[PDB]
């Protein structure tokens, strides 16, 4: 029964912080923002570093990235953004990666645990993937010691 | 009529496809007339000694005919025997090996799909030499005390890469191209479990076996030349898991011209769907197409 | 029953019983009426295998 | 080191590519993404030999690995070396960390293993049953870089312990308690697999009763 | 066989899987083989055998019986495969090698399917 | 019985010749030497059928011609007694439900099913051996 | 009952009345289709339960049907 | 407790903390400490969903803005019989109650699907204070726990 067309395993999908998302032919995997945190928001004004990998799903033609979009403020691609055939596009680098690097420049506070959309186009595709905040190998951030009460 | 007595068996591409097909009909052709003895003396009697209703006394009860019993044994005998030896002549056509081949394709098969890699092409003529043995990978599987002759059931050191291979894909059929009118050797080399390399077209298949040298498996076998281009499919034959049925490929023939315009395209390092159309061919398999991810029409 | 099979001279197969009470005319004997007690089945209960013998 | 990277897709290219594709974006329906996993998800479904699975159903079941150590980091840095993720604990050595991974304060760790651990497993990490076919396998044979990968990484229906939520220091103290709770032999004699009153009751009745009831025949008498 | 030629009738996975089309095939042919054609051997010469030969019995009655039930209940071990949830046996019932080992056929089904 | 050991005999001569031939006809032709699991079957498949066969030689030796042995044989001449037959017995199926409890802890791999299956199959052959051997009670 | 059916009829109690087993196997199908209404998603447990309700009842009408038509008693 | 301190698929049980409370160094710290321990109905799941899944969360009438983005609680107390049901499922989004097999469906508001469970289990609203340390947005709409004659 479990076995059957409907499985348990082949339903199941990624155990990251990321966000599968399908721009047309372009598979956008592990999708989320970079975004070291102090206080509940990320004032406007913060750099903070978007990172997926894009992967193409049609192995004859090519594709190249082109108008990153969001409603958070203004992204900005830097790079050669051409994927290649049967090849990845990996932005950024996510911790434990021992040069194509997205750069957003916040125009509204951010904060861990929301989800703001994204646009993504390569040549046949407009998708919205409403990317999160995602944080990598980063320890636990101090506490300060509660008092006596 | 050859089309009708094959029962369904393609024409053949090679020459010992078409021995071997030419041997079949022939069986074909003994098997039925040996049937139609059999059933014309069933139906003979079946229709003729049915109990008459006016035959009082029982039949004679005769139930031995030496010599009837001593003629109906040695003529089966005759028949077998000739039949034996045209088994015997096809089938070491078929297994012959040359000892300068042309043209050598290492056959990978996993689970679930195929991996085809140029092991050596060196043409009859001299108008084609290529190398591509990649020892830099092969040992890169040492590993070892070990359970087995000293190395462990992980050791995979039995299989072989080449710089130019062919990776199968659950969204692309992979495709081997093969020159028309050469002499093509085929290296099986499974990598967890048994598979089955068969070409209809081929009229002969030979499982792909794990570690074929220590289970002593003759995982080499060649055919003379292919006699004409086209696309032909492939199919896995021996049972190997969950997607035996959608790990099938495609065998694509060319010119040897073509066939030596393609090696290069491959060695530019373009991958196996651009360098088909640039040599004026599909991108993708044309007899198969690759099987939909949906488990069924119900997820 | 015994489990005992005896062929007789014209071939009859026939399983020698061992009555547990009186026996009419012939060999089969008259039936018993129920009690409400067990009934033995097996030779063995009835002491038919004797003792092995005594000693250590 | 480039010849590690390479060993690691050329196993890929052989194993996996048929559930999870060449460039790790998964085949839908068959498998999901490899970005972003990790060396340790990788290094634990290898190592526990979980991996390649053979077929769909509630869980993939646990069975002897398909790799040896060498394959393992291999595979797992060609995957880390896409998307990136969390990598398995090391030595000085650059071995995989066996022993110092095993935390100092049981006691800490015992408890953290009953609030966390202890809801699918039981308390002396025996298993149990998930929803619909799913159940929680032993942690009997789980080495501590095992049980501290899972933690990581969060297999097919675990909740995914991040650092954050559990800093390396409790995991630690969490594996000290597992790898203890398995080796401890039982006190009151035979352990009857440490399952509580159901192997108990069992054994009573087929044991206690069996022996009670053919001494009282041996006593006794029939008819 | 009946779920198998009723799939197997128009091209694609209309209501089976790949695994349950693999367990149908396995355990169709293990029934059909050695839980229906091997046993009725033994039935029909339990039937008239004895009878044919003149015989009053079976040599050992006692192993004659004990031999029908061993079997039935060996047959319903390896049909009891099906309520796992993985499933019963998926690799034919030549169970060829190493597609049987533990690394290729994980499950309980296939385990009982050899018991 | 001499019939009886003329059917093995016959099988033996074949099965040696069979395990002879094929085992040097693989030393010098088939890949890789000897067949050794496929020829090592063929040898002791010899040893199943001389075992019997030799068995069944000296039984016949030693006893003359049976009633069913004898080509004209009167019926009356195997009047008698011939022997115990168990009228009925409810043991069979306990020993075949005690090997199936192994054979599931076998299968599932339990360890303390597996040795209550051998338990049972232990208590559950007692059983059947002892049924008609068993003396009345003593009180 | 009589002694040829229940040997031991008069040792103790050996009827039963058949209303009684007629009207709990209706009662037991009734109880299984019940059953349906619940929290579960799935339907699968739901086919096996219309099944074996199907079942009894169809074996206790085939007995009502006998024991009417007079071939069991 | 910050958010980000959780993966997605994650949970972890929290507890019901104020700054009077104290951490426990002092006596009476610890025994302020000790019934929240030992709160019957004070256990509550803090799951993180995945964002892919998050199109197939479906509301619950009057909980809508219960949840923190991609962040929800849940009360760990089963509504059946009061067992302790932990045994959430990341991929499934099934939380299993151990003592009588009671199965909540986490993207539809813990709504029962399975075992003699009836009702869904109540949902803790939350939110972030000016620290940004996840707090409760007030308290639970509906008795927490199980069953009685005088419930609703
Ligand atoms: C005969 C049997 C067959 C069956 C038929 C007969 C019975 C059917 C007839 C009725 C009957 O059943 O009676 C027996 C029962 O009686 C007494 O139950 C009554 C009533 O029924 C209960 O429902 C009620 O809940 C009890 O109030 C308690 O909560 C009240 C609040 O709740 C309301 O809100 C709840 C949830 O929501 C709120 O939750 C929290 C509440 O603050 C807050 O979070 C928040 O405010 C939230 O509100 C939100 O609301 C809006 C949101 O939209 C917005 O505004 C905001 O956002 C806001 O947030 C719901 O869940 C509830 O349902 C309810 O609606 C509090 O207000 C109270 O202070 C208190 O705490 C209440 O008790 P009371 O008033 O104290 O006493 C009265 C008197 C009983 O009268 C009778 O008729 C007795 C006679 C008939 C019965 C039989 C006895 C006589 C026969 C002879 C004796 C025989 C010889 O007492 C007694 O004499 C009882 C004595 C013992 C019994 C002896 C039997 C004999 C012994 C031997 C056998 C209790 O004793 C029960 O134990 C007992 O069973
Ligand atoms: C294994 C199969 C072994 C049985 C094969 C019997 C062939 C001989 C035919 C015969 O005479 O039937 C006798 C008789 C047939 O019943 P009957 O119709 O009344 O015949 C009337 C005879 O004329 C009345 O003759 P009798 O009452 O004088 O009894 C004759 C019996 C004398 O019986 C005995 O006294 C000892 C036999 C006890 C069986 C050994 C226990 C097996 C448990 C193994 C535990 C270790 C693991 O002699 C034998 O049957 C030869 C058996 C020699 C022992 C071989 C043990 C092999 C086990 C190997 C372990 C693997 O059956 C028996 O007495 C014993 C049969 C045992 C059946 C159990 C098979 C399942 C065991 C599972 C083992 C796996 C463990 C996990
Ligand atoms: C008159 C009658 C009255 C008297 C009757 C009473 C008799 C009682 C019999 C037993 C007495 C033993 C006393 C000493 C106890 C002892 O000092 O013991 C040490 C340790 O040993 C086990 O450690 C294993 C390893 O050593 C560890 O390394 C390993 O880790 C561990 O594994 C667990 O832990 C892992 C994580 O660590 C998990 O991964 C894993 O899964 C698991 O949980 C292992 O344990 P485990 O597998 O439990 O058992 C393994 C057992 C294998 O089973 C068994 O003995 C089963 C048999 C007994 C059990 C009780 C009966 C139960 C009945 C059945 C269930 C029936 C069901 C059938 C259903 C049918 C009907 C239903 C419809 O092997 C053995 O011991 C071999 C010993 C064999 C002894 C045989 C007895 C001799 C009798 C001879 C009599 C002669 C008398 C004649 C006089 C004339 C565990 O116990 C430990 O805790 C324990 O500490
Ligand atoms: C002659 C005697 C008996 C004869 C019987 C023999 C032949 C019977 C034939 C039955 C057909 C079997 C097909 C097998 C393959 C299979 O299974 O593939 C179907 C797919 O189905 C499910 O997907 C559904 C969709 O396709 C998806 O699109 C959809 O998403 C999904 O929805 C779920 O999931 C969503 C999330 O995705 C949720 O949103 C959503 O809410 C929900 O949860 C769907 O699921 P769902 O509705 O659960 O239906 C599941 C299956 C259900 O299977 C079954 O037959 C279950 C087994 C039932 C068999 C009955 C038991 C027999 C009784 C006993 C033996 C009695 C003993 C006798 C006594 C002694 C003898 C004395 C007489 O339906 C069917 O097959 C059709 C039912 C028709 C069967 C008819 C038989 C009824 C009994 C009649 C008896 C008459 C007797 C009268 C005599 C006089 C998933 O599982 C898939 O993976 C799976 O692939
Ligand atoms: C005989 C009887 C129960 C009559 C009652 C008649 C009546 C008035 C009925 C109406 C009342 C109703 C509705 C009752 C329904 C039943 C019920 C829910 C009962 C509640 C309490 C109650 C009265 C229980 C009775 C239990 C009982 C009489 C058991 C008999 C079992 C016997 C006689 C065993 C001895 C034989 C023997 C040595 C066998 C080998 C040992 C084995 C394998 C026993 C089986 C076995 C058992 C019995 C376990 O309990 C058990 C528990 C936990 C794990 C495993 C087991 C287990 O394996
Ligand atoms: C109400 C309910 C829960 C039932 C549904 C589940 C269900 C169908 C039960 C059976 C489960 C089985 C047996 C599945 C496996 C496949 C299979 C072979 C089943 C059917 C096969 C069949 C029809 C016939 C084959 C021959 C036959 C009839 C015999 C079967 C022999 C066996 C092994 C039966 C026992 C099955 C069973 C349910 C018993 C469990 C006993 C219990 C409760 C023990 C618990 C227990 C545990 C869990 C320990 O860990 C332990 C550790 C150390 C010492 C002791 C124990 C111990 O006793
Ligand atoms: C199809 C039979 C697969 C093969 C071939 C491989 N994997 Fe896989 N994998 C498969 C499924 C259905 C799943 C999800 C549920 C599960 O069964 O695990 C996975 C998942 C993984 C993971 C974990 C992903 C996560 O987010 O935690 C890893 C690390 C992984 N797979 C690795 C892996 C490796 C190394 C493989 C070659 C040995 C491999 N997979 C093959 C199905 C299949
Ligand atoms: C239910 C949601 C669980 C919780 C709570 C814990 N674990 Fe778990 N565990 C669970 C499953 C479903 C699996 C197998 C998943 C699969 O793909 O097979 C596991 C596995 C482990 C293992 C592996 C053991 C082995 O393979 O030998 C370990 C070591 C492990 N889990 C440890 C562990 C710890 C330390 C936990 C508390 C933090 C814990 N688990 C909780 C299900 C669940
Ligand atoms: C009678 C048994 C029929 C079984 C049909 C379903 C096969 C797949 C089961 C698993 O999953
Ligand atoms: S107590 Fe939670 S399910 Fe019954
Ligand atoms: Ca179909
Ligand atoms: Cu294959
Ligand atoms: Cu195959």
């Amino acid at each position: 029964c479990s076995a059957g067309q409907i499985s348990q395993t082949t339903t199941q999908e990624p155990a990251v912080n990321g966000v599968n998302a399908q721009a047309g032919q372009v598979s956008l995997r592990n999708v989320h923002l970079r975004a070291p945190q102090q206080t509940d928001y990320v004032e406007p004004g913060t750099t903070v570093e978007l990172l997926f990998v894009a992967a193409n799903d049609s192995t004859e033609g090519s594709n190249k990235l082109k108008s990153i979009t969001s409603d958070v403020g203004e992204v900005t691609l830097t790079g050669d953004s051409t994927v290649p055939a049967d090849g990845v596009l990996i932005v950024g680098e996510p911790d434990g990666q021992i040069a194509v690097t997205a750069e957003v420049e916040l125009t509204k506070p951010i904060t861990n645990g929301l989800l703001y959309d994204f646009t993504f186009t390569f040549e046949d595709g407009e998708t919205t993937v409403a990317v999160p905040i995602s944080a990598g190998e980063q320890p636990r951030r101090p506490v300060p010691p509660a008092g006596p009460g | 009529w050859s089309d009708a007595l094959a029962l369904g068996w393609p024409t053949g591409i090679t020459p010992e496809a078409k021995l071997n097909r030419e041997l079949w009909i022939g069986s074909v052709i003994a098997s039925f007339a040996v049937g139609a003895i059999v059933w014309g003396l069933i139906f003979w009697t079946s229709a003729f000694h049915r109990k008459k209703a006016t035959d009082t006394e029982l039949p004679r009860q005769f139930g031995y005919n030496m010599p009837l019993e001593l003629t109906l044994t040695v003529i089966p005998f005759l028949i077998i025997s000739v039949l034996f030896y045209f088994t015997v002549v096809v089938q070491e056509r078929m297994m012959h090996k040359d000892p300068n081949p042309e043209v050598v394709i290492d056959v990978t098969a996993f689970q679930w799909n195929w991996k085809f890699g140029y092991q050596k092409i060196a043409f009859a003529d001299g108008s084609f030499d290529y190398d591509g043995a990649d020892p830099e990978r092969k040992e890169a599987m040492t590993s070892r005390v070990g359970p087995i002759r000293g190395m462990t059931p992980e050791d995979r050191t039995y299989l072989n890469f080449d710089k130019i291979e062919t990776l199968g894909t659950s969204s692309e059929i992979p495709v081997l191209v093969l020159p028309a009118g050469k002499r093509i050797e085929f290296v099986l080399n499974s990598a967890d479990v048994i598979h089955g390399f068969w070409v209809p077209e081929f009229l002969f298949k030979r499982d792909v076996l794990p570690e074929p040298k220590a289970n002593n498996s003759d995982n080499v076998f060649q055919v003379s030349e292919i006699q004409q281009t086209g696309a032909f499919v492939g199919r896995c034959t021996e049972m190997c898991g969950t997607f035996h049925a959608m790990m099938n490929f495609e065998v694509r023939v060319v010119e040897p011209n073509d066939f030596k315009a393609y090696i290069d395209q491959r060695n530019a390092g373009k991958t196996n769907a651009e360098a088909l159309a640039a040599i004026n061919q599909p991108p993708l398999a044309i007899t198969t197409e690759p099987f939909e991810s949906r488990r069924g029409e119900l997820v | 029953e015994t489990g005992i099979i005896k062929r007789l001279p014209h071939g009859a197969y026939v399983e020698l019983h061992q009555p547990l009470g009186p026996v009419d005319e012939h060999g089969h004997p008259i039936p018993l009426e129920y009690a409400g007690a067990p009934l033995p089945k097996r030779m063995n209960k009835l002491g038919s295998g004797g003792a092995p013998g005594t000693g250590s | 080191q480039s010849a590690l990277l390479r060993t690691g897709k050329q196993l890929f290219e052989t194993s996996c590519v048929s559930c999870h594709g060449a460039n790790l974006q998964g085949v839908p329906d068959r498998g999901p993404s490899l970005i972003g996993t990790g060396e340790a998800a990788v290094y634990f479904q290898v190592s526990t030999g979980r991996m390649p699975a053979m077929r769909g159903e509630a869980q993939a079941p646990s069975k002897p690995p398909h790799f040896d150590e060498s394959q393992i980091d291999a595979l797992g840095a060609y995957v880390q070396a896409n998307g990136g993720g969390p990598t398995v604990p090391r030595d000085d050595h650059g071995a995989v960390a066996q022993e110092s991974l095993i935390g100092g304060d049981v006691a800490r760790g015992g408890d953290l293993f009953r609030l966390n651990c202890a809801s699918c497993h039981n308390f002396t990490g025996k298993g149990g049953a998930l929803s619909s076919g799913k159940y929680a396998p032993d942690l009997g044979d789980a080495n501590p870089a095992q049980i501290y990968t899972a933690m990581l990484t969060g297999p097919q229906n675990m909740p995914k312990f991040s650092d954050r939520q559990l800093t390396p220091d409790e995991k630690r103290d969490i594996v000290a308690y597992v790898r203890e709770s398995a080796e401890t032999p039982s006190y009151g004699g035979y352990g009857l697999g440490g399952f509580g009153p159901a192997p108990e009751g069992m054994a009573m009745w087929i044991i206690g009763m069996v022996a009670a009831i053919g001494v009282a025949m041996w006593i006794g008498s029939r008819a | 066989a009946l779920f198998m030629r009723t799939e197997l009738a128009m091209p694609g996975l209309q209501f089976l899987s790949n695994e349950q089309f693999n367990q149908l095939f396995t355990m169709h042919g293990t029934v059909m083989l050695l839980f229906y054609a091997t046993p009725i051997v033994f039935g029909f010469a339990n039937l008239v055998l004895p009878l044919q030969i003149g015989a009053p019995d079976v040599a050992f009655p006692r192993l004659n019986a004990l031999s029908f039930w061993l079997f039935l209940f060996g047959a319903l071990i390896a049909i009891a495969g099906f309520i796992t949830p993985g499933g019963a046996a998926d690799f034919g019932w030549t169970a060829y090698s190493p597609l049987t080992d533990a690394i290729h056929s994980p499950g309980a089904g296939g385990d009982l399917w050899i018991m | 019985m001499h019939i009886e050991a003329r059917l093995f005999e016959i099988l033996t001569a074949f099965f040696a010749l069979a395990a002879v031939v094929y085992a040097v006809l693989t030393a010098m032709f088939a890949t890789g030497g000897v067949e050794w699991a496929g020829t090592t079957a063929l040898v002791l498949t010899t040893g199943l059928t001389l075992i019997t066969g030799t068995f069944f030689r000296f039984v016949a030796r030693r006893l003359d011609t049976r009633p069913e042995d004898y080509e004209d044989a009167e019926i009356s001449d195997g009047a008698g007694e011939l022997g115990f037959f168990a009228p009925h017995s409810w043991w069979p199926i306990l020993i075949s439900l005690s090997f199936s409890t192994a054979a599931v802890g076998a299968a599932l791999w339990l360890p303390w099913l597996i040795a209550a299956g051998v338990a049972f199959v232990i208590t559950s052959v007692c059983g059947l051996v002892f049924e008609y051997y068993w003396g009345p009670e003593k009180h | 009952v009589d002694v040829e059916d229940v040997p031991s009829a008069e040792w103790g109690w050996s009827h039963m009345p058949i209303g009684v087993m007629h009207i709990g196997g209706l009662l037991s199908a009734a109880f299984l289709l019940v059953m349906m209404r619940g929290n579960h998603v799935g339907h699968v447990e739901d086919w096996f339960l219309i099944g074996f309700a199907a079942v009894i009842v169809a074996l206790v009408g085939r007995n009502w049907w006998l024991r009417r038509r007079g071939w069991i008693r | 407790m910050r958010p980000e301190d959780i993966d997605a698929g994650g949970m972890e049980t929290v507890f019901p903390w104020r700054e009077s409370d104290g951490d426990g160094t002092t006596v009476e710290s610890e025994h302020k400490l000790t019934e929240i321990a030992m709160g019957v109905r004070n256990p509550v799941m803090l799951i993180r969903i995945k964002p892919a899944d998050m199109h197939r969360v479906i509301k619950r009438k009057g909980q809508e803005s219960f949840n923190f983005g991609e962040l929800f609680a849940y009360t760990k107390v089963c509504s059946h019989l009061g067992c302790p049901s932990s045994l959430y499922e990341q991929q499934t989004y099934r939380i299993l109650c151990p003592c009588h097999q009671s199965q909540f469906d986490a993207l539809e508001f813990a709504k029962p699907i399975f075992g003699p469970a009836a009702r869904a289990l109540a949902q803790l609203p939350i939110t972030i204070d000016e620290d940004g340390y996840l707090v409760a947005n007030g308290d639970f709409v509906e008795p927490v726990g199980p069953a009685f004659w005088e419930r609703k």
